[PDB]
């Protein structure tokens, strides 16, 4: 992958679904990104990480971070986790359950969208498009931020726009890093 | 469309604004530069307003009304009483525009003795003021906290942006630690007995 | 010798909450100001000529800052 | 909720940023002639950023609107009072530190 400085408001999206069954889903992701190289030949990836593995999901967001942390929206969870909500903090403890201790096949990458629009696509929709052709699910989590480590804002109600995520927001369930 | 060709010239001149308002920003300047009403501050800050201004007359040019994601924006709700219509004229105390809108103890308790008298509640002045007490110091705090939320958000520009925490030159060379701590001592002591000064000043009365 | 607006500390005050306020509070706001730059510059430039350097950096100001107690606290984590 | 608009050629944190500045009460020139004064005191003489000034100011009023907001959190009134250094030191006392 070509790379890009890391700077605060980019995008964070993760790909996959949610040996043996882990090794069919790999070959998608690794297989969109490629396509995405192709679609939208623009070095517009600022850190990819899956690294070290298999490990937890919130210490795979860990070391894709240097600064500050990230804001990632409720209602654009995998509906899979997204489901289990329909109560406070209450909630921030279930939402842990769901994307704290499992540990993922998924990859983790922050794309910056820089204007430039390349043939019709956009950033999120030339991986939008290379990620659904290449047979690959993605979930725009949110957005990567000065503030906070972990910060989740409550979206269930309205949903955010595709594009409209880089705001400001207020979160309530934050929740800090792991250490090294 | 001929009209949409020239309406990214004005993006593209916002490009340039911030462009300018960055070289600006790095510019160095001694003590006598510090004396100028033309310093490389003072530019920048005079390009920081054309820019805010192009920006809203593009803002009105496109029908899009002149807001850009704040916390300040989106209303803060209060249901903090067990009376939810004594939170209906309360929780528009943001409905006020803008910054600014931000109360003291009186105006919380206006707004529950009025949701008080024109709904007509009829409880005791008692359990009455313990409401707008709760409230108050409740919003009070909700408010300030989302007001230096915003803070952080947007702070300093492309040079302070890049930050670590922990990569703080204190921490590998502790004479700078040592130096840092000594600081500290002097700055709270300093606080402190300025805000006494005019405390035991007031005094004089 | 001019100072800084009484309107623009009514002003500041008017932002905090505040209607009016004593005469003599103007200066106390003047003050404490200047006690708080002080003591942030007074870091700022100690980080400074520490790196060996001739300039006050936006970065030194962060460092300064963050050391202030709860002023900056929840910047870059 | 009427529409709103996001400009393709400056990302918005900065436009938020610029408009953060612009919103600042004091006067600029005011502002740099009191760091002026501050780095005469202090004997010191190094060229600042401009950066650094800005940094400074948004901090400072970030300062002082804190300790207005700290003093109106803690008052309880029959009517308007006037506000005086008895109420910040009050208002201090309970809190304190930073804004």
């Amino acid at each position: 992958l070509d790379t890009v400085r890391y700077d605060y408001g980019h995008y964070l999206i993760m790909l996959g679904p949610f040996y043996a069954e882990s090794s069919w889903a790999q070959a998608a992701v690794q297989t969109a990104l490629e396509l995405f190289s192709a679609l939208y030949p623009a070095p517009c990836i600022s850190g990819y990480a899956r690294p070290p593995g298999p490990s937890a999901v919130i210490e795979h967001l860990g070391s894709l971070v240097p600064k500050g942390g990230l804001l990632l929206f409720l209602s654009h969870l995998p509906d899979d986790v997204k489901d289990g909500l329909g109560t406070g903090p209450g909630m921030q403890q279930f939402v842990s359950s769901y994307f704290l201790n499992p540990a993922c096949s998924n990859v983790f990458i922050t794309v910056r969208q820089r204007g430039e629009k390349i043939n019709g696509r956009t950033v999120l929709q030339a991986l939008g498009r290379a990620c659904d052709m290449a047979g690959c699910q993605h979930y725009v989590l949110g957005s990567t931020v000065p503030l906070g480590g972990l910060n989740f804002v409550n979206d269930l109600a309205s949903p955010v726009s595709t594009a409209e995520m880089m705001d400001d927001f207020s979160p309530f369930f934050t929740v800090e890093f792991p250490p090294i | 469309r001929g009209s949409r060709r020239q309406i990214q010239r004005l993006e593209q001149l916002l490009a340039l604004y911030v462009a300018e308002i960055r070289r600006l920003q790095e510019k160095e300047l001694d003590l006598s530069e510090l004396d100028d009403p033309d310093s490389a501050y003072l530019q920048e800050a005079r390009l920081k307003r054309k820019l805010i201004r192009l920006f809203g007359r593009l803002c009105e040019l496109k029908d899009c009304s002149s807001l850009t994601g704040r916390v300040i924006e989106q209303r803060i709700p209060y249901r903090g009483t067990r009376y939810p219509e004594v939170n209906r004229r309360i929780e528009r105390l943001i409905n006020k525009p803008g910054p600014d809108t931000f109360p003291d103890y009186g105006d919380v308790l206006r707004a529950v003795e009025k949701a008080a008298a024109r709904h007509s509640l009829g409880l005791p002045r008692q359990q009455l003021q313990l409401m707008a007490q709760d409230a108050f110091r409740d919003v009070g705090i909700r408010l300030q906290e989302r007001r230096h939320l915003d803070l952080i958000y947007n702070f300093g520009c492309h040079l302070t942006d890049d930050y670590r925490p922990g990569v703080d030159p204190a921490l590998s060379d502790p004479v700078l630690a040592r130096r840092l701590r000594e600081n500290r001592s002097l700055a709270m002591s300093r606080l402190d007995e300025v805000i006494s000064k005019y405390a035991m000043l007031q005094d004089k009365s | 010798i001019q100072g800084i607006t009484k309107p623009a500390i009514r002003r500041l005050a008017r932002r905090g909450g505040v209607k009016r306020i004593s005469g003599l509070i103007y200066e106390e706001t003047r003050g404490v100001l200047k006690v708080f730059l002080e003591n942030v510059i007074r870091d700022a430039v100690t980080y400074t000529e520490h790196a060996k350097r001739k300039t006050v950096t936006a970065m030194d100001v962060v460092y300064a800052l963050k050391r202030q107690g709860r002023t900056l606290y929840g910047f870059g984590g | 909720k009427p529409h709103r608009y996001r400009p393709g050629t400056v990302a918005l944190r900065e436009i938020r940023r610029y408009q953060k500045s612009t919103e600042l009460l004091i006067r600029k020139l005011p502002f740099q002639r009191l760091v002026r004064e501050i780095a005469q005191d202090f004997k010191t003489d190094l060229r600042f950023q401009s950066a650094a000034i800005g940094a400074l100011q948004e901090a400072s009023e970030a300062y002082l609107v804190g300790l207005f907001e700290d003093t109106n959190l803690c008052a309880i009134h029959a009517k308007r009072v006037t506000i005086m250094p008895k109420d910040i030191q009050l208002a201090r006392r309970i809190r304190g530190e930073r804004a």
